[PDB]
This record gives structure tokens, C-alpha cells and sequence, in this order.
């Protein structure tokens, strides 16, 4: 796992903090701040956009923040992420990002595209976070808006997970709460 | 609706990173600070490590 320093369990961060529970609190609260300067972005959106956003998050904590993850640690084999993230990417282009949609098509529609991106888990680290930001970011370009206030931790994965496997019935429920406007 | 979205999103933008947070588990203060007090405030923690 080159992502690690060699002797320990840590990953190799630019703060060179050596123990797990300050690395983490640092990172939560850099990316905090951080995430309180991304600006709204262009409509027009893919994979370098996706990437820009996961750099300005995680810049002051690794160095290799806005590459795509490269080692494999179900979820895509991590050579194929570039190839398959920019088909998907095309693909949303293709119908618009979203834009002029009903609402029950757009909760459909974005159940699609967050299950698709969430499966292919395109950085080592973050990706959950600068994928929520993506459509929160997404929505507003569509006429509407996220909220993730009322959701449990367990009902949220739990409908990834079956969204994964090819049932977006509970990540659809899921969104037609989180959508509004 | 360009300056109405950018306005938008600063509005919620911070209460929706606590949110998303929230749903990996893990609790942490609303940042209330506006872009460039947190740009302040991100030197002020680099000094700290």
C-alpha cells in the first residue's frame, strides 16, 4: 500500500502526524474549513471537476489529493476508474446533468448516478464526501437542492449497498426526503 | 438564477458538509465562518499541526 508510511499503519500526510487519533481530527477539521471556500462550480461537470473538488478538500492533508485512487484496497479495479468515470461522466452530459427534470425522474436519475459513482470509489480517501458535494453541487444547477439532515448512518449504507447490487428502491426512498424544491 | 445558485450554495453549503459528515458517522462543529476567516483559520491549524 504505497499510500502508507513504510514502517507504520499511518498514511503518509504533508502535517507528518505519526499517530492515527490527531491525523484524523486534523483531517476532519481542515477539511471542515476547507470545504466552507468551494465555490458552486460549472454546470458543465466530469471526472476533472470531481477531482478539483476532492483536491481543494484534502490539499493541506496529502499530497496526491485530486488523483484518482490507484491501488485496489465491490468496487472498481482502479486502472479502469479514468475509462469508466468518464463514460459515466459522458453519459450525464448526454441527458443534460439532470437539468429540467420532474421530480420523481430527477430522485431516479440521481439514485442512478450517485450508485454508479459511489461504486466506482475513485479516490483512496474521500470519495463519499466529494461525491455528496458533486450533486449537492449538481442539484442546485438543476433546480434543486440536498439535504442529508434527516438520515440515518445505517439506512444510508444499506441502501448503497443494495443499490450496488442492482435494487435502488431504498437509495430512491432515500432521495425523495433529501431532494426538495 | 446564476447569482441566485451561487448564493445558494453558500448559504447551505456548510450545514450540508456537517450533514454528510453525519452520515459516516462522525460529529463535528457547524463552521460558521465565512471563505476567508476559514482560510485564516486553515494557516492558524497548519502553524498548530
Amino acid at each position: 500500500d504505497p499510500y502508507l508510511y513504510p514502517g507504520l499503519d499511518i498514511m503518509r500526510n504533508r502535517l507528518n502526524i505519526h499517530q492515527q487519533q490527531r491525523l484524523e481530527q486534523a483531517a476532519y477539521e481542515m477539511t471542515a474549513l476547507r470545504a466552507a471556500t468551494i465555490e458552486l462550480g460549472p454546470l458543465v461537470r466530469g471526472l476533472p471537476h470531481l477531482r478539483t473538488i476532492h483536491r481543494q478538500l484534502y490539499q493541506d492533508i496529502f499530497d496526491w489529493a485530486g488523483q484518482l485512487r490507484e491501488v485496489d484496497i465491490p468496487f472498481c479495479h482502479f486502472a479502469y476508474i479514468e475509462k469508466e468515470g468518464n463514460a459515466l461522466m459522458q453519459d450525464l452530459e448526454e441527458e443534460g446533468y439532470l437539468v429540467g427534470l420532474e421530480k420523481a425522474k430527477f430522485v431516479e436519475r440521481l439514485a442512478h448516478y450517485y450508485c454508479e459513482i459511489n461504486v466506482l470509489h475513485p479516490f483512496r480517501v474521500g470519495s463519499g464526501l466529494a461525491q455528496r458535494i458533486f450533486f449537492e453541487q449538481l442539484a442546485i444547477h438543476a433546480g434543486y437542492q440536498l439535504s442529508w439532515q434527516g438520515i440515518e448512518k445505517e439506512a444510508w449504507n444499506q441502501a448503497n449497498q443494495s443499490g450496488a447490487m442492482g435494487d435502488l428502491t431504498a437509495l430512491q426512498m432515500i432521495f425523495s426526503k433529501v431532494v426538495s424544491e | 438564477t446564476d447569482k441566485q445558485k451561487s448564493r445558494l450554495w453558500e448559504l447551505q453549503r456548510n450545514r450540508n458538509f456537517q450533514a454528510s459528515r453525519r452520515l459516516g458517522g462522525v460529529e463535528m462543529p457547524l463552521v460558521t465562518l465565512t471563505a476567508a476567516e476559514a482560510l485564516a483559520r486553515l494557516e492558524e491549524l497548519r502553524s498548530h499541526y
